[PDB]
């Protein structure tokens, strides 16, 4: 015995699907139209929406 | 070797493809024969000969 | 000027166009620079010697031209010489991961130890071999270890170069190991090492009189792990070159301000000369990575 | 495509200065108010140990002017020193003139092959020789077919061995004086190999013996030094 | 010649370790032929003691003296005597001018000053130039020592010259 | 302005330059003294006491000696294995003869033959390059090999069902071919050597595959050895001296200094890589340029 | 090729007002994404107690630069430069800069100043903008912290107290500095620890193992320059072992092992030198705007 306890914590992690309620209309998102621009390369031509 | 093109071109038929695992799952744990992924829009369709 | 057009003495059956048709916007090396060109000093099968010597190759290679390959249409290739500054994509089938952040450079190919030894292009005798694209840390790694090979193994017979070579010629970078074929020495080889001994020396001789014995202050002060490799090293190095007690130091007399900018800037420039033999210039400086590893699109 | 670059130059050195093929290199003084002046590179010529004695001579007589005057008093100041001092910015399309971002002396032109190489390279080159009394800075102007900077300057070492010792012979005789490198090896761009057309020069009723390089493209390099 | 300066500048770095002087050396058709001179790889060399067998080995004596016993397994003392062999010698600096030359006349056109009591016209049809060196053990020297030269070539084989150290020092050592 | 040693080493120049000779006065070469040699600074002293040179000259004669000894050494073997039968050789090599020939006059020429072997022996001869592979470190490690390969027990059947499957087929001899009528002897043979199928006879050949066909020659005599330094002195008629190469009486250090096959350093022109092919030999020209 | 930068925070309309000023300037970011968060935006990210300038320098070396182009409601458009094409770049540089220069960027050195980048912050966030500085200047600067590296270890005597204090104090045209000292609390941190022992024990190597390497290469065909090298090494051997004692006994036999470490030790410490070792330049400029608030300068890499 060295003369001192050893107290051991830990991590864990576990995989938890939880679920979520809302009220009806609780927040209220605003959109738009999206834009786009055209990112052009050699052989491609890449468009970020 | 198993020309892609002519998948990618010919006119198939519509199935609602259901399988329970994901697609990357099913294809990097190698359950099918022979796959064929590109990422991006490979143009390798385009050329006939 | 910029669309250059090869050609083909032979004709490529369904299998040939096939192959090649997946080979888009591969880089070749074309030696010439010109229009009109001909598909036997494409890439390296012409310049490709086995026991010649890998800095050769590696020599001619970062002195020849590089191009892009697109749109093969049957007996044709339009290899496309990139222009400086603008965004391309490149497609690699030399067995290394890649990254988004880093840079490129272009190297002879190593065999990876499966041996395919099929490229995927043959006409007769002729083959298509082509340069390893390489990411700059395992470029200027496989570079370094090449000039110790060479500068370790002169005056020396072959069972301790052997067992130095057995473990120096092997490189895992990054979950793939990576073995060079050809070590064998050469007078380009032997200019470098003179170049390399030349500068060794100036920064041997212009070097401060503090630096000269900072490390055994810092070991006098303090004792960290790298530190205690460091005083293992410069102690073994020491007792190599006397088995008298190093002194400690003591005040430095000559101190100058101006003194240690002047001899600090030559030593820097003789830095730089020394190691502008392993440090080669990049030439593709990564925008995209695919992930599957297959292609990028790189900024040059 | 060209960058423009608009400058103010006095006149005491549009001498040898109003044709298109010249150029401009803005080099730190040691006077401190302009802080920089513009200078030729046939000023460069003048100064310069390669060269003949004729076209010093030359030079002399076409530059007897004060701006010249202190400009070869500001590049005499430091011993090898140019190459932390001298800094180009293109060649001159027309004379207060324009540059972008080709003439030069028959004498400083040189070559290390048969110049039949298609793409051809130029290059600055200055050489520090120390067996003179202090400092012996020889340009040049090389056209070559190689790309690679660094077989470019292992066949300098090899056509430069003589520099190179002398380098070190004033590196183990003078202690207190410490050179910091040989020379400088810079690009500048690139012509094809049908222009270089050696061929005549008068300006200010003067004579010259030229070569002229037509379809110079060009490209500024760094000034890698090189021992 | 471009040796012999260097070889002297090594041997006076290295006094102090095996007080070995310096041997600039010379050799023409009358040694070697053409053909073994235009491929010439290097040149070995040993001091050999009058008493003692070399000065890589032990100085007093070695155990290598018990006779070989015709043994299969091991043939002549094991790798142990190949690799004191391959510690018994040394290897010198080495150049080889292939075009015919007079020494008084090349050095000549090397910046030398040469300086001989009289011009002796000896020519020669290829000069290799070598520098050994032998070594004095105090700083006194003997007489009766005796330097080996080996000349190895490309293909393996090799040959022997050796002499006693007196007869390169018959009037030059008499004359200090 | 400190002079560089260059500066003065050149204009400092040569005192003297003289010729010297070998031992054997075969080889002239010249030596050069330059004065500003620290040589000349040093002030080392100098003596010659002769019973120094006298222990000089007795190790360099038995430096000479040691391979001169050792054919002296073969010659009385024969001398003592033929006094040992008794004199009636028997045949190990493949060739047949003639009854009614008489063996008396090839007897005489045997005896003719080895007597001119013993006055035309050398340094370079057969036994010498018979054995001067053996003194190689790789000669130690076959042999080693070789001891255990030839002494296996018998295998067992499990590794003739399972384990991986075993492998000597010629030997590299060396000779001594000593022509009587024309007097000339031979010093370097090179010389295959195999057995019969039929009989356990041996058969020479040369090293491009041709049958060496100097046995039935009558006025010839030859000497074989072997990579293992047995021993073979055949007269026609393939009847055989035969023997083991006696060296007992010579000392391990003078034999492994006096000759001995020598393991390369690393040059220009060769493969870091061992056993790689080589490359072209660096050939500096008298022809060509420097460049 | 233009990206998106967004905020999570709320900003005033006199934040950007603030923000706005710095209309075209350089900032990093680590990697190229289309729409990145500004907690990747400029070097907070780094900026620590316990890392120091070198590691700014060395992922600074990597980090992709953008010039920042338009401000948004709550969004910027950064647009990332090309090779060879000009652009503007305003001088936020504590330098004055002339037509002709060359300009690479330097991690700034007023960490928390006076100014607080003119009070553009966040809730446990300062935007913190990287130096652009000519690049004589830039190298110059580097060696006098290198050289203010070695001397801090001797701090114990004044004279060496008075050439730092020299050393704080820069000289250029119109432009003085007071640089900081890298050592703080009798201490220097780690990246100019490991940089400047790195920089000594290759000279030490070097010092060490040039006389057997340039023996080992002039075994064969030999020049004047190796001649003139030994001939330094010796001058260095006769100005350095007068003091030391006589009969060091170094042998010209050592296991393969020892100079092989030697030499990989030794190239992979001169190898982490480079990041600081050349400086690569990044601007140069055609044109400098008045009162040198701007610049129209094309870029390089």
């Amino acid at each position: 015995h060295p003369g001192f306890a050893l107290t051991a914590v830990r991590t864990d992690t576990f995989e938890v699907d939880m679920l979520l309620y809302s009220g009806k209309s609780c927040t209220s998102v605003i959109i738009n139209n999206p834009i786009v621009t055209k990112e052009e390369r050699d052989i491609s031509t890449t468009y970020h929406v | 070797m198993e020309n892609w093109s002519a998948l990618e071109l010919l006119p198939k038929v519509g199935i609602p493809t259901d399988f329970l695992t994901h697609v990357k799952t099913s294809a990097g744990e190698e359950m099918f024969e022979a796959l064929r992924i590109y990422y991006g829009d490979d143009p390798e369709r385009y050329n006939i000969h | 000027e910029a669309n250059i057009f090869c050609t083909f003495d032979h004709k490529l059956s369904i299998a040939d166009v096939g192959k090649l048709t997946k080979l888009v916007a591969a880089v070749v090396p074309i030696p010439q620079r010109l229009h009109l060109i001909k598909h036997y000093q494409l890439g390296l099968h012409q310049f490709v010697d086995h026991t010649r010597g890998y800095v050769r190759l590696r020599g001619l290679l970062r002195n020849m031209t590089l191009t892009l390959m697109r749109r093969v249409e049957g007996n044709q290739i339009l290899l496309h010489v990139p222009t400086h500054g603008l965004l391309y994509t490149v497609l690699n089938t030399g067995p290394v991961t890649w990254e988004k952040g880093d840079a490129l450079c272009v190297l002879p190919p190593l065999f990876h130890g499966p041996l395919a030894r099929e490229n995927l292009l043959t006409l007769g005798q002729w083959e298509l071999v082509l340069p390893w694209i390489v990411p700059m840390p395992l470029a200027l790694e496989i570079n370094q270890r090449l000039l110790i090979m060479g500068l370790f193994s002169l005056d020396r017979s072959y069972e301790e170069v052997k067992a130095a070579v057995q473990q120096l010629q092997t490189i895992t970078f990054r979950d793939a190991t990576f073995t060079i074929p050809d070590p064998v020495i050469d007078q380009h080889l032997l200019i470098d090492m003179k170049t390399a001994c030349l500068s060794m020396s100036m920064v041997a001789n212009l070097a401060s009189e503090l630096t000269m014995t900072y490390v055994r202050k810092l070991a006098l002060e303090d004792s960290s792990m790298l530190l205690v490799k460091c005083q293992e090293l410069l102690m073994r190095l020491d007792r190599e070159r006397s088995v008298g007690e190093p002194r400690t130091p003591a005040r430095p007399q000559h101190v100058s301000p101006d003194d240690e900018i002047a001899r600090l800037s030559a030593l820097f420039v003789m830095l730089r000369q020394l190691d502008d033999l392993i440090r080669e210039q990049v030439v593709f400086t990564v925008c995209d990575v695919s992930p599957d590893n297959k292609s990028a699109t790189c900024i040059f | 495509q060209a960058l423009t670059a608009r400058f103010f130059v006095p006149e005491g050195l549009v001498e040898f200065e109003a044709q298109p093929g010249a150029l401009l290199i803005r080099m730190e003084t040691g006077c401190d108010s302009p802080r920089h002046l513009y200078i030729s590179l046939y000023l460069l010529g003048i100064r310069a140990s390669n060269v003949s004695a004729s076209t010093r001579c030359l030079l002399e007589s076409v530059y007897t002017a004060s701006a010249a005057r202190a400009a070869l008093q500001w590049l005499d100041l430091g011993p090898h020193l140019l190459h932390r001092r001298l800094e180009t910015l293109g060649c001159v399309k027309t004379v207060l003139l324009t540059c972008v971002m080709l003439m030069i002396p028959k004498d400083m032109y040189l070559t290390w092959e048969e110049t039949r190489g298609r793409l051809q390279y130029v290059y600055l080159i200055i050489v520090y020789d120390y067996d003179g009394p202090e400092t012996r800075p020889g340009i040049y102007v090389l056209t070559s077919s190689i790309a690679h900077w660094q077989t470019l300057v292992d066949v300098a070492r090899g056509k430069f061995a003589r520099e190179r010792c002398s380098f070190v012979n004033r590196r183990i005789t003078r202690p207190r004086q410490i050179p910091l490198c040989t020379g400088v090896i810079q690009k500048l761009g690139w012509c094809l190999a049908d222009d270089i057309h050696t061929s005549f020069l008068v300006h200010k009723e003067l004579k010259l013996s030229v070569v002229r390089l037509d379809n110079f493209s060009v490209e500024l390099g760094d000034f890698r030094e090189f021992v | 010649m471009e040796t012999h300066l260097y070889s002297d500048l090594a041997f006076e770095a290295r006094f102090a370790d095996d007080e070995q002087l310096p041997l600039h050396l010379v050799l023409d058709q009358e040694v070697l032929s053409n053909e073994e001179a235009e491929t010439l790889r290097y040149v070995y060399y040993r001091n050999v003691d009058s008493a003692g067998r070399s000065t890589g080995r032990a100085p007093g004596g070695d155990e290598d003296d018990a006779p070989a016993s015709d043994d299969a397994e091991d043939a002549v003392g094991g790798d142990r005597a190949f690799d004191r062999e391959r510690r018994t010698w040394q290897r010198a600096c080495f150049r080889v001018l292939p075009r015919p030359l007079e020494l008084l006349d090349y050095l000549r056109q090397s910046g030398l000053t040469v300086t001989l009591e009289k011009e002796q016209r000896v020519r020669m049809f290829y000069a290799v130039f070598t520098t050994l060196g032998l070594r004095c053990p105090d700083n006194r020297l003997s007489g009766a020592q005796t330097l080996h030269l080996r000349l190895v070539w490309p293909d393996g084989s090799y040959r022997d010259w050796e002499f006693l150290a007196r007869d390169l020092l018959r009037e030059e050592m008499e004359a200090n | 302005d400190e002079v560089a040693r260059t500066d003065e080493w050149k204009g400092a120049g040569v005192s003297r330059l003289r010729e010297v000779w070998d031992v054997q006065h075969r080889v002239r070469l010249r030596v050069l003294w330059y004065v500003n040699s620290f040589w000349r600074s040093r002030e080392l002293s100098y003596d010659d006491h002769e019973v120094e040179l006298y222990r000089a000259l007795d190790a360099y004669r038995a430096r000479i000696a040691v391979e001169y000894v050792l054919i002296r050494a073969v010659r009385d073997e024969i001398y003592a294995v033929l006094r040992r039968d008794g004199g009636a050789l028997p045949q190990r090599f493949a060739c047949h003869v003639s009854r009614n020939m008489s063996w008396r006059v090839v007897w005489e020429l045997c005896r003719h033959a080895l007597a001119l072997w013993m006055d035309w022996a050398d340094v370079r001869s057969c036994i010498i390059k018979a054995l001067t592979p053996r003194l190689s470190r790789g000669a130690a490690a076959a042999a080693q090999r070789a001891r255990r390969q030839r002494e296996r027990s018998a295998p067992k059947p499990q590794e003739l069902l399972f384990g991986p499957r075993n492998e000597p087929a010629e030997q590299t001899w060396y000779a001594d071919v000593v022509r009587c009528v024309r007097a000339q002897v031979d010093l370097g043979v090179e010389v295959r050597a195999a057995r019969c199928p039929r009989t356990g006879l041996w058969i020479v050949r040369d090293r491009r595959g041709r049958l060496r066909r100097w046995l039935s020659q009558p006025e010839v005599c030859v000497l074989y050895v072997t990579p293992d330094l047995d021993f073979y002195w055949v007269l026609p008629g393939g009847f055989a001296v035969s023997s083991r190469v006696t060296l007992h009486g010579l000392a391990q250090r003078a034999l492994r200094d006096r000759f001995q096959n020598f393991e390369a350093v690393l040059a220009r022109g060769m493969h870091v890589e061992a056993g790689r092919q080589e490359p072209e030999t660096p050939r500096v020209s008298g022809r060509r340029l420097p460049f």
